[PDB]
Protein backbone atom coordinates (compact mmCIF):
# COMPACT_ATOMS: atom_id res chain seq x y z
CA UNK A 1 0.00 0.00 0.00
CA UNK A 2 1.31 3.41 -1.05
CA UNK A 3 0.40 6.85 -0.34
CA UNK A 4 -1.75 9.74 -2.46
CA UNK A 5 0.08 12.18 -4.04
CA UNK A 6 0.15 16.13 -5.46
CA UNK A 7 3.05 16.17 -7.54
CA UNK A 8 3.87 20.38 -9.15
CA UNK A 9 5.87 19.62 -12.20
CA UNK A 10 8.72 21.93 -12.66
CA UNK A 11 11.94 21.57 -15.07
CA UNK A 12 13.83 20.29 -12.34
CA UNK A 13 10.99 17.67 -11.59
CA UNK A 14 10.33 16.89 -15.25
CA UNK A 15 13.89 15.86 -15.21
CA UNK A 16 13.62 13.26 -12.55
CA UNK A 17 14.33 9.29 -14.63
CA UNK A 18 11.13 8.24 -12.96
CA UNK A 19 9.65 5.71 -14.98
CA UNK A 20 6.04 7.19 -14.95
CA UNK A 21 4.36 4.24 -16.22
CA UNK A 22 4.80 2.19 -12.84
CA UNK A 23 3.18 5.01 -10.89
CA UNK A 24 0.44 6.51 -13.20
CA UNK A 25 -2.28 3.75 -12.10
CA UNK A 26 -1.62 5.36 -8.43
CA UNK A 27 -3.83 8.18 -6.70
CA UNK A 28 -1.32 10.53 -8.12
CA UNK A 29 -1.99 14.07 -9.89
CA UNK A 30 0.39 16.37 -11.28
CA UNK A 31 -0.31 19.96 -11.03
CA UNK A 32 1.98 21.73 -13.94
CA UNK A 33 2.76 25.26 -13.32
CA UNK A 34 2.89 26.60 -17.17
CA UNK A 35 3.12 29.96 -15.24
CA UNK A 36 6.93 28.47 -14.40
CA UNK A 37 7.16 26.01 -17.41
CA UNK A 38 7.86 27.28 -20.66
CA UNK A 39 5.72 24.99 -23.19
CA UNK A 40 3.93 22.09 -22.62
CA UNK A 41 5.33 19.33 -20.24
CA UNK A 42 7.89 16.98 -21.07
CA UNK A 43 5.81 14.34 -23.63
CA UNK A 44 6.64 10.90 -22.89
CA UNK A 45 5.78 12.04 -19.26
CA UNK A 46 2.30 12.62 -21.15
CA UNK A 47 2.70 9.82 -23.02
CA UNK A 48 2.65 7.59 -19.91
CA UNK A 49 -0.67 8.16 -18.08
CA UNK A 50 -2.18 7.76 -21.89
CA UNK A 51 -1.34 4.33 -22.57
CA UNK A 52 -3.04 3.28 -18.89
CA UNK A 53 -6.14 5.98 -19.67
CA UNK A 54 -4.98 8.32 -16.90
CA UNK A 55 -3.90 11.35 -18.27
CA UNK A 56 -6.92 13.04 -16.26
CA UNK A 57 -4.08 13.23 -13.29
CA UNK A 58 -2.28 16.17 -14.98
CA UNK A 59 -3.52 19.29 -14.45
CA UNK A 60 -2.59 22.35 -16.00
CA UNK A 61 -2.56 25.72 -14.01
CA UNK A 62 -2.05 29.11 -15.62
CA UNK A 63 -1.72 30.36 -11.98
CA UNK A 64 0.04 29.89 -8.47
CA UNK A 65 -2.83 30.93 -6.68
CA UNK A 66 -5.16 28.50 -8.95
CA UNK A 67 -2.39 25.86 -8.26
CA UNK A 68 -2.30 26.27 -4.31
CA UNK A 69 -6.37 25.83 -4.38
CA UNK A 70 -5.65 22.49 -6.62
CA UNK A 71 -3.70 21.53 -3.66
CA UNK A 72 -6.07 22.01 -0.73
CA UNK A 73 -9.27 21.32 -2.38
CA UNK A 74 -7.13 18.07 -3.96
CA UNK A 75 -6.12 17.07 -0.46
CA UNK A 76 -3.92 14.78 -1.21
CA UNK A 77 -1.63 12.68 1.37
CA UNK A 78 1.86 14.06 -0.07
CA UNK A 79 2.91 17.15 -1.38
CA UNK A 80 6.19 16.92 -3.39
CA UNK A 81 7.32 20.29 -4.74
CA UNK A 82 10.39 22.08 -5.65
CA UNK A 83 10.73 25.67 -4.69
CA UNK A 84 14.54 26.45 -6.10
CA UNK A 85 12.64 26.30 -9.00
CA UNK A 86 9.75 29.59 -8.08
CA UNK A 87 13.15 31.43 -6.56
CA UNK A 88 15.76 33.36 -8.39
CA UNK A 89 17.85 33.63 -5.10
CA UNK A 90 6.95 29.72 -1.34
CA UNK A 91 4.82 26.92 -0.14
CA UNK A 92 1.39 28.52 1.43
CA UNK A 93 1.21 28.54 5.13
CA UNK A 94 -2.54 26.81 4.91
CA UNK A 95 -0.60 23.50 2.76
CA UNK A 96 -0.20 22.21 5.69
CA UNK A 97 -4.19 22.54 6.79
CA UNK A 98 -4.72 20.26 3.45
CA UNK A 99 -1.91 18.28 3.15
CA UNK A 100 -0.54 15.52 5.50
CA UNK A 101 3.25 15.50 4.48
CA UNK A 102 5.41 17.91 2.45
CA UNK A 103 8.29 17.24 0.42
CA UNK A 104 10.57 19.92 -0.63
CA UNK A 105 13.69 18.90 -1.73
CA UNK A 106 16.80 20.53 -4.00
CA UNK A 107 18.30 16.55 -4.21
CA UNK A 108 17.48 13.68 -6.82
CA UNK A 109 17.86 10.90 -4.27
CA UNK A 110 14.57 12.31 -1.83
CA UNK A 111 12.50 13.51 -4.43
CA UNK A 112 12.92 9.68 -6.48
CA UNK A 113 12.40 8.22 -2.82
CA UNK A 114 9.31 9.87 -2.15
CA UNK A 115 7.71 9.30 -5.42
CA UNK A 116 8.63 5.72 -5.80
CA UNK A 117 7.90 4.80 -1.75
CA UNK B 1 -52.41 22.43 4.21
CA UNK B 2 -51.62 19.13 2.28
CA UNK B 3 -55.32 20.25 0.18
CA UNK B 4 -53.65 22.34 -2.15
CA UNK B 5 -49.63 21.49 -1.95
CA UNK B 6 -50.89 17.97 -3.21
CA UNK B 7 -53.32 19.11 -5.63
CA UNK B 8 -50.65 21.52 -7.36
CA UNK B 9 -47.71 18.68 -6.97
CA UNK B 10 -50.40 15.73 -8.89
CA UNK B 11 -50.82 18.28 -11.47
CA UNK B 12 -47.25 19.08 -11.92
CA UNK B 13 -46.52 15.04 -11.71
CA UNK B 14 -48.74 15.03 -14.81
CA UNK B 15 -47.14 17.81 -16.79
CA UNK B 16 -43.28 16.08 -15.54
CA UNK B 17 -44.50 12.93 -17.31
CA UNK B 18 -45.87 14.45 -20.24
CA UNK B 19 -42.85 16.45 -20.91
CA UNK B 20 -40.59 14.16 -20.49
CA UNK B 21 -41.95 11.46 -22.58
CA UNK B 22 -41.67 13.25 -25.78
CA UNK B 23 -38.55 13.42 -27.86
CA UNK B 24 -39.73 16.77 -30.18
CA UNK B 25 -38.11 19.56 -28.67
CA UNK B 26 -40.92 21.83 -28.98
CA UNK B 27 -43.32 19.86 -26.99
CA UNK B 28 -40.17 19.21 -24.56
CA UNK B 29 -37.04 22.12 -23.66
CA UNK B 30 -35.61 19.51 -21.62
CA UNK B 31 -34.31 17.22 -24.68
CA UNK B 32 -30.85 15.90 -23.10
CA UNK B 33 -31.05 18.94 -19.91
CA UNK B 34 -33.29 16.83 -17.36
CA UNK B 35 -32.77 13.33 -18.21
CA UNK B 36 -35.60 12.11 -15.09
CA UNK B 37 -37.68 13.99 -12.96
CA UNK B 38 -39.66 10.98 -10.51
CA UNK B 39 -41.02 10.84 -7.14
CA UNK B 40 -38.69 8.64 -4.76
CA UNK B 41 -41.59 6.66 -3.11
CA UNK B 42 -44.20 6.93 -5.49
CA UNK B 43 -46.61 6.48 -2.24
CA UNK B 44 -44.37 9.69 -0.77
CA UNK B 45 -44.87 12.40 -2.80
CA UNK B 46 -42.83 15.07 -1.03
CA UNK B 47 -39.28 13.25 -1.71
CA UNK B 48 -38.47 13.77 -5.45
CA UNK B 49 -35.04 12.35 -7.48
CA UNK B 50 -33.56 13.83 -10.83
CA UNK B 51 -31.05 13.02 -12.93
CA UNK B 52 -29.60 16.08 -15.16
CA UNK B 53 -26.64 15.96 -17.83
CA UNK B 54 -24.31 18.80 -17.33
CA UNK B 55 -24.31 21.21 -20.01
CA UNK B 56 -21.94 21.87 -22.93
CA UNK B 57 -18.98 23.44 -23.33
CA UNK B 58 -18.17 22.86 -19.56
CA UNK B 59 -15.78 20.37 -17.59
CA UNK B 60 -19.59 18.78 -16.36
CA UNK B 61 -19.88 17.53 -20.08
CA UNK B 62 -20.65 13.37 -20.57
CA UNK B 63 -21.28 13.43 -16.93
CA UNK B 64 -24.69 12.50 -15.55
CA UNK B 65 -26.01 14.02 -11.84
CA UNK B 66 -28.37 12.89 -9.40
CA UNK B 67 -30.39 16.00 -7.04
CA UNK B 68 -32.38 15.60 -4.55
CA UNK B 69 -35.62 17.44 -3.76
CA UNK B 70 -37.83 17.62 -0.88
CA UNK B 71 -40.87 19.29 -1.09
CA UNK B 72 -42.20 21.29 2.03
CA UNK B 73 -45.88 21.05 3.09
CA UNK B 74 -45.40 25.26 2.31
CA UNK B 75 -45.92 24.15 -0.98
CA UNK B 76 -45.76 26.48 -3.55
CA UNK B 77 -46.01 29.36 -1.23
CA UNK B 78 -42.45 28.16 -0.02
CA UNK B 79 -39.59 27.02 -2.71
CA UNK B 80 -38.59 23.17 -2.72
CA UNK B 81 -34.99 22.00 -1.30
CA UNK B 82 -32.66 21.32 -3.68
CA UNK B 83 -29.13 19.57 -3.50
CA UNK B 84 -27.08 17.93 -5.36
CA UNK B 85 -25.66 13.71 -3.97
CA UNK B 86 -22.91 13.83 -1.35
CA UNK B 87 -19.44 14.37 -3.19
CA UNK B 88 -20.87 13.96 -6.42
CA UNK B 89 -19.66 17.56 -8.37
CA UNK B 90 -16.72 20.46 -7.84
CA UNK B 91 -18.79 23.14 -8.26
CA UNK B 92 -18.21 26.64 -6.69
CA UNK B 93 -21.51 27.39 -5.91
CA UNK B 94 -21.83 23.98 -4.33
CA UNK B 95 -20.41 22.66 -1.36
CA UNK B 96 -19.51 19.12 -2.34
CA UNK B 97 -19.94 17.19 1.54
CA UNK B 98 -23.23 17.83 2.28
CA UNK B 99 -24.35 18.94 -1.90
CA UNK B 100 -25.61 21.94 -0.36
CA UNK B 101 -26.93 24.76 -3.60
CA UNK B 102 -27.28 27.96 -3.52
CA UNK B 103 -29.08 29.32 -5.98
CA UNK B 104 -31.01 32.91 -5.92
CA UNK B 105 -34.21 31.88 -7.23
CA UNK B 106 -35.07 29.94 -4.21
CA UNK B 107 -34.65 32.45 -1.81
CA UNK B 108 -38.00 34.11 0.37
CA UNK B 109 -36.65 37.47 -1.62
CA UNK B 110 -36.97 36.34 -5.20
CA UNK B 111 -39.62 32.89 -4.82
CA UNK B 112 -42.25 33.27 -7.01
CA UNK B 113 -45.10 30.31 -6.85
CA UNK B 114 -45.52 30.60 -10.09
CA UNK B 115 -42.14 28.70 -10.74
CA UNK B 116 -42.19 24.76 -10.67
CA UNK B 117 -39.93 21.75 -10.23
CA UNK B 118 -38.84 21.48 -14.00
CA UNK B 119 -38.09 25.17 -13.91
CA UNK B 120 -35.91 24.65 -10.60
CA UNK B 121 -34.11 21.34 -11.56
CA UNK B 122 -33.64 23.71 -14.90
CA UNK B 123 -32.09 26.44 -12.53
CA UNK B 124 -29.64 23.74 -11.12
CA UNK B 125 -28.54 22.56 -14.63
CA UNK B 126 -27.99 25.99 -15.42
CA UNK B 127 -25.80 27.13 -12.80
CA UNK B 128 -23.25 24.38 -14.15
CA UNK B 129 -23.07 26.72 -17.75
CA UNK B 130 -23.36 29.82 -15.28
CA UNK B 131 -21.08 29.88 -12.28
CA UNK B 132 -21.85 32.93 -9.87
CA UNK B 133 -19.24 35.07 -8.97
CA UNK B 134 -21.00 36.54 -5.62
CA UNK B 135 -20.33 34.35 -2.80
CA UNK B 136 -19.04 30.75 -3.42
CA UNK B 137 -20.32 27.11 -0.95
CA UNK B 138 -16.89 26.05 -2.16
CA UNK B 139 -14.20 29.26 -1.76
CA UNK B 140 -11.31 27.40 -2.94
CA UNK B 141 -13.11 26.06 -6.37
CA UNK B 142 -14.00 29.67 -6.07
CA UNK B 143 -10.94 31.04 -6.09
CA UNK B 144 -9.91 29.70 -8.99
CA UNK B 145 -12.62 31.02 -11.13
CA UNK B 146 -11.58 34.69 -9.64
CA UNK B 147 -8.03 34.53 -10.75
CA UNK B 148 -9.41 33.57 -13.95
CA UNK B 149 -7.26 30.20 -14.20
CA UNK B 150 -9.53 28.16 -16.40
CA UNK B 151 -7.02 25.91 -17.53
CA UNK B 152 -7.10 24.86 -13.47
CA UNK B 153 -10.50 24.87 -13.22
CA UNK B 154 -11.07 22.72 -16.37
CA UNK B 155 -8.39 20.05 -15.31
CA UNK B 156 -10.06 19.66 -11.55
CA UNK B 157 -13.18 18.90 -12.54
CA UNK B 158 -12.50 16.62 -14.80
CA UNK B 159 -10.27 14.99 -12.49
CA UNK B 160 -13.20 14.51 -9.77
CA UNK B 161 -15.74 13.87 -12.71
CA UNK B 162 -13.24 11.14 -13.83
CA UNK B 163 -11.96 9.90 -10.92
CA UNK B 164 -15.87 9.28 -9.77
CA UNK B 165 -15.97 6.41 -12.33
CA UNK B 166 -13.32 4.33 -11.67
Amino acid sequence: ARKSKCIIMSKSIQGLPIKWEEYAADEVVLLVPTSHTDGSMKQAIGDAFRKTKNEHKIIYCDSMDGLWSCVRRLGKFQCILNSRDFTSSVVPEDIGRFVKFVVDSDVEDVLIDTLCN
Amino acid sequence: MADTCMSRIVKEYKVILKTLASDDPIANPYRGIIESLNPIDETDLSKWEAIISGPSDTPYENHQFRILIEVPSSYPMNPPKISFMQNNILHSNVKSATGEICLNILKPEEWTPVWDLLHCVHAVWRLLREPVSDSPLDVDIGNIIRCGDMSAYQGIVKYFLAERER
